[PDB]
């Protein structure tokens, strides 16, 4: 019979690790409090548009590249469902 | 209030009609993104949201086999203010629209 | 039992705390309850110590042949969960007013201080808003406690925190609650000087020993503390510490539990008053029928006002608040390693206490000097 | 037109799919008045429009934990009825 | 007003092809390209590229409703008036010393 | 809204989270996450009454061309943008960081 | 040990386990008190003794139209407390 | 026709043969109910229309690290049917 | 050492390597819960074994149209998670 | 023994309970005076019993309506004292 | 219009509504003179006006212990007559 060999990892884990997306910090929840008469301001809006600001559009100029010919047919990418199983929880709201 | 899945219908509706037909060129391209950035903000005046302030977003490249990510983290009162996104690609560009609606008190 | 049944309608009848089962729905409801502020989690604190208090008066009351290991255990796991929940809720409540108070990184108001007393828990705050190296001494308004925080904490991006609410414990006793000092994130190293205040409540007789809490050994340590300096005139202890965290005074467990004589005299049929007279103070107690209370404390024969004077209660809390104020003259079973006793027979001690009490409604009774002399199976006391 | 407001508590949907589960728990709480019949409104309406295996918990008074598929989940008040809105399978 | 930090939101994600010679991963690459096209080439033993079928086994999910038991509601209505009362007690005093009084004969 | 502090803010994010790595798409996500919280984190820390938007392109140096344009609306004599370009010998970053006063 | 009857009102399962959803309810209503929590304990019990998904509703009040893997619905309540639990993945 | 709003996750096309990974999954989901003959359609299609070394899975709770052709990758929802198109050769 | 049995439902290659196939999938499954980490890890590491040109996948609920070489294709499950690994390249 | 006649005038009860709370509202009387306590030794022994939402009301002159549950409702008098006690939640 | 004052005794409800519960308590001491119609009065329009299940204690010597909802509690006088308001359902 075959035995349940003990599974020896094989360094493709570590990618997984480098690959897999973590928060740094935590989130950052900010209260403001305004005086219900200060809502409802009149409103003074205006269009700002792309050619109207110099720094509201940054181009990126295109060259030919001689490095970038060699033409790979190998991408290696990785997909999922939308993360956790989501075992959530709901409650009525009880008075 | 700023409904993400309708300003994504007509954002793909403008994205469909203008960039079926439309390849790389580093010479019209800058006018084309700086057009459509305004159109589709004046279009999404014309869905009227009220006490919303509007921020659209254009990133559109050429394809040559590169690669490319667009992301974004954002701050602000997650019950009134909300986003979307779309992507258009064909044969020769890529097109990425954000758009991130902000009510004002 | 009954009276349990009357106080808990006095104070808590609407809540219901005291079955098990809505104990646990307070548990629940306090999960359920979201952004919980300070005034609310003191308001159910009363409610948690309540249910600890309550808890530990039936460990203490029933019997241990009456009390399964299951219901110790239980009763046991109750109570720490209630204070680690409760510790949780007011971290939580804390972190909600520090993000409500200091919104930006430096807030525009120079240094922000907080202070918010209470009868269980005080708490100091101050925010280093301005970063200014010259503002090394930290002081809290109208209070001596402070700190002198060296040039890197006076230069960072912190918050001073005091919350006030291996040393063998056999031997040395924890007093005046715990001092949780701590550097916090605002939302080369030398030892930083705290200046705290002893409390009122607590009688130290000689100097107290500033210990801190080896977190990861789960103990006490006099290690790390230096410049330790007691002044008894204004209650101040003036300690460097090398690295922050939980931090009590302590003296030694066994001190004043020895004294010097006892008188046991009838009042009534009902009541009598037992007269014991230390090295320190003179503490007259009334005992009649199932409560009693402190009737008087000569400090060095000065009158000094208690609050446990004038409130009956049953014996087993008369003696728990006592320890808890400080008048402890009920020893505990290792009490003889550190106290010189003249120790008896136990059932000797038995026998004799029991006709002691059948005859204590119209006999008095006094401390023999030749008690000490007699041997530990025969006890001698003066009778009248 | 009963004027029960929509109170999202929890969803992981999408905003025009939110619109359309309050409408069908607005519709399913119209036309039934038993919670398993709005539960059956609301469950089979999202099975033809947004494919099967949905399920739908109508009540005042029930708790739940439940494994839902990601973007496929609701749980929201209209008026005092609590709607669960969750897709699985 | 309540103001917070929202998650990740990607908008687009391309990966790249255009690896350059210059670069670590080129050699891997060439060799990966000199392997597949001699993949696409060989098609010796037996059916090399032989299409084969999977598929995995869940679901078969049946229909059954629940609804709680309805506690059946009712109003009612007291009078508690101590002439009711009195009146009340000479009623069932009255009665019963009607009804003691048929067994004697 | 400071331009300029808004700048340096999305720079020394760049620079932190990028540095002078090269282009590797296993871990353009992360630098991609690490720009915008580290970002998105410096704003709250100014803490002025500004919703923050922060977006943020990242583009292998392969020789295609690449844009970021931004038609936007609000009350402009106190909202502001700011989009900051870097790049090295294999990147570019393109970060567009809007702040809208409450 | 609370006194109250499991009253079996509907369950496509076997009689064994039948049982262990019993025994589980009257274990989760022991120490909780929250219906969510009840089925929290009762969905991660039976997670981890069958495998896929599960869904647990526990509640006085709700109706539920829900699509549930075969040999896998059951409804019943412990004395006042209804526990719907189907398997749905 | 079902109403399936194809949502587009991860793509690396054109826009020609991205409506054509739309289409054939709309008619392989409309033709086939099991994921291999939904998947079998789509590449024997494709396989036919840009060279015989495509792949395809079709399901819904998936996750896979494949190696893809140049301009011939794309992962893509079909309502709710996550179908992965890469052509590796 | 989690007791997940290796059903191996297709097998088409030698016995050593099949084992190294369950022996890899044993990893991926212990460290990690997502389906994409667990076809990443026995993807690249049969890329790194067994030329850089393979494909795996794992899911619960997928089913494919796959083009693999004879001697290079798998597909068992370890406990209920499915797995799916060919070389295609 | 206080000999107070219990007289029944509306019960929506059973007869072992209407019994029941005969008996609680005689330990009540003896052992509490004011109404406002009588009706809290009622009330709770009626909680801890059955179900914790049980509502007394004690007194000589009160005139109310209040809902209840069916088979729940009880309207005594205990010599000069009438006592409601009638379960709603 | 009889000026007979209102004093609140005990108030867990918000300061709009137990305005409200004082003037339907003043028309009922109106148009009736019994207390249970008075009652009905203040309970049937607070059924209507803020969801069923409140009761009404009206009367000149009750003591109580009833179990309310959160901002669903009154006792107050209106002259010499105590009237006890409690939503519980």
């Amino acid at each position: 019979p075959p035995v349940s060999k003990p599974w020896v990892s094989l360094g493709s884990e570590k990618e997984i690790e480098e690959e897999s997306v973590t928060e740094s910090t935590k989130q950052i929840t900010y209260m403001i409090s305004r005086k219900r008469s200060e809502f409802g301001a009149p409103i003074k809006f205006s269009d700002q548009n792309a050619s109207s600001v110099k720094d509201a559009y940054i181009e990126c100029t295109a060259y030919p590249d001689k490095n970038f010919t060699l033409k790979q047919l190998e991408k290696d990418v990785g997909m999922q469902v939308i993360p956790q199983i989501k075992d959530i929880s709901t409650q009525t709201k009880w008075t | 209030r700023f409904r993400p899945s309708v300003v994504k219908d007509c954002i793909h509706a403008v994205l469909k009609e203008e960039l079926a037909n439309a390849e790389y060129s580093p010479e019209e391209m800058p006018q084309l993104t700086k057009h459509l950035s305004e159109n589709i903000k004046d279009k999404l005046k014309e869905m009227g949201f009220d006490r919303y302030k509007m921020v659209v977003q254009v990133v559109i490249g050429e394809q040559r086999g590169e690669g490319v990510f667009m992301a974004s983290r954002c701050f602000w009162d997650a019950d009134t203010d909300n986003y979307t996104h779309d992507v258009f690609m064909n044969d020769s560009l890529f097109c990425v629209v954000a758009a991130f609606g902000c009510f004002y008190y | 039992l009954l009276s349990q049944w009357k106080h808990y309608i006095q104070c808590d009848g609407s809540p219901d705390p005291s079955v098990a089962q809505e104990m646990n729905t307070f548990i629940s409801l306090w999960k359920e309850k979201t952004n919980e502020t300070f005034e609310e989690v003191i308001e159910k604190s009363k409610v948690v110590l309540n249910l600890i208090e309550k808890l530990k008066f039936i460990l203490l009351e029933t019997p241990p042949c009456d009390l399964q290991d299951k219901n110790i255990i239980q009763y046991q796991e109750s109570i720490l969960q209630l204070q680690e929940l409760l510790h949780l809720k007011f971290g939580v409540a804390t972190e909600i007013l520090l993000k409500q108070a200091s919104t930006l990184a430096d807030l525009d108001s120079g240094n922000m201080e907080k202070v918010i007393k209470d009868e269980n828990v005080t708490l100091y705050v101050w925010a280093n808003l301005k970063k200014n190296p010259r503002h090394r001494s930290v002081r809290f308004s109208e209070t001596q406690i402070g700190f002198e925080i060296p040039r890197i904490l006076a230069t960072s991006d912190i918050a001073v925190r005091l919350l006030h609410t291996v040393v063998d414990l056999c031997q040395f006793t924890t007093l005046g609650g715990v001092y949780h000092l701590d550097i916090l994130e605002l939302p080369a190293f030398p030892p930083i000087e705290v200046t705290l205040e002893v409390h009122e409540n607590v009688i130290f007789f000689e100097d107290p020993v500033v210990v801190r809490w080896d977190a990861e050994g789960k103990h006490w340590r006099t290690d790390g503390i230096s410049n330790v300096s007691y002044k008894p005139k204004e209650r101040l202890v003036t300690f460097s510490l090398d690295t922050f965290g939980p931090v009590t005074l302590i003296q030694d467990a066994h001190i004043n539990m020895p004294y010097q004589s006892w008188e046991l005299r009838p009042l009534d049929v009902n009541k009598v008053l037992l007269t014991v007279t230390t090295v320190f103070t003179e503490i007259q107690i009334q005992i009649k029928e199932n409560l009693c209370m402190l009737s008087s404390i000569k400090l060095k024969d000065k009158k000094h006002i208690s609050i446990l004077e004038g409130t009956w209660m049953t014996p087993i809390p008369f003696i728990i608040a006592l320890k808890e104020a400080g008048l402890n003259i009920f020893p505990t079973r290792h009490s003889h390693f550190y106290v010189i006793i003249n120790n008896k027979v136990p059932l000797v001690e038995v026998k004799a206490y029991r006709q002691m009490a059948l005859l204590s409604s119209a006999f008095a009774f006094g401390w023999s000097k030749w008690n000490l002399l007699c041997n530990s199976t025969k006890v001698v006391f003066k009778v009248r | 037109m009963c004027d029960r407001k929509a109170v999202i508590k929890n969803a992981d949907m999408s905003e025009e799919m939110q619109q359309d589960s309050v409408e069908c728990a607005t519709q399913a709480l119209e036309k039934y008045n038993i919670e398993k019949d709005i539960a059956a409104h609301i469950k089979k309406e999202f099975d033809k429009k947004y494919n099967p295996t949905w399920h739908c918990i109508v009540g005042r008074n029930f708790g739940s934990y439940v494994t839902h598929e990601t973007k496929h989940f609701i749980y929201f008040y209209l008026g005092q009825v609590a709607i669960l809105l969750f897709k699985s399978g | 007003i309540i103001l917070t930090e929202t998650e990740t939101l990607r908008f687009f994600d391309l990966p790249t092809v255009m690896v350059s010679v210059e670069s670590e991963e080129a050699e891997k690459v060439t060799q990966r390209n000199k392997n597949y096209e001699v993949l696409c080439r060989n098609r010796l033993g037996n059916d090399l590229y032989v299409e084969r079928m999977m598929q995995t086994f869940n679901g078969a999910p049946k229909n059954k409703d629940v609804q709680c038991d309805k506690i059946i509601m009712e109003d009612k209505g007291i009078m508690s008036t101590a002439w009711d009362l009195y009146d009340s007690y000479n009623a069932m005093e009255l009665v019963s010393l009607s009804v003691k009084q048929s067994v004697v004969e | 809204f400071v331009v300029d502090e808004v700048s340096n803010i999305v720079k020394e994010a760049i620079e932190s989270a990028i540095g002078g790595n090269a282009y590797q798409h296993s871990k353009v996500n992360q630098w991609t996450t690490n720009v915008v919280e580290q970002t998105l984190s410096q704003l709250t820390k100014l803490g002025k009454p500004f919703k923050y938007i922060v977006t943020c392109v990242i583009m292998q140096k392969n020789g295609a061309g690449l844009h970021t344009a931004s038609s936007c609306f609000w009350d402009s004599s106190t909202d502001g943008s700011c989009t900051v370009r870097w790049e090295n010998k294999t990147m570019y970053c393109i970060v567009s960081a809007f702040g809208l006063s409450i």
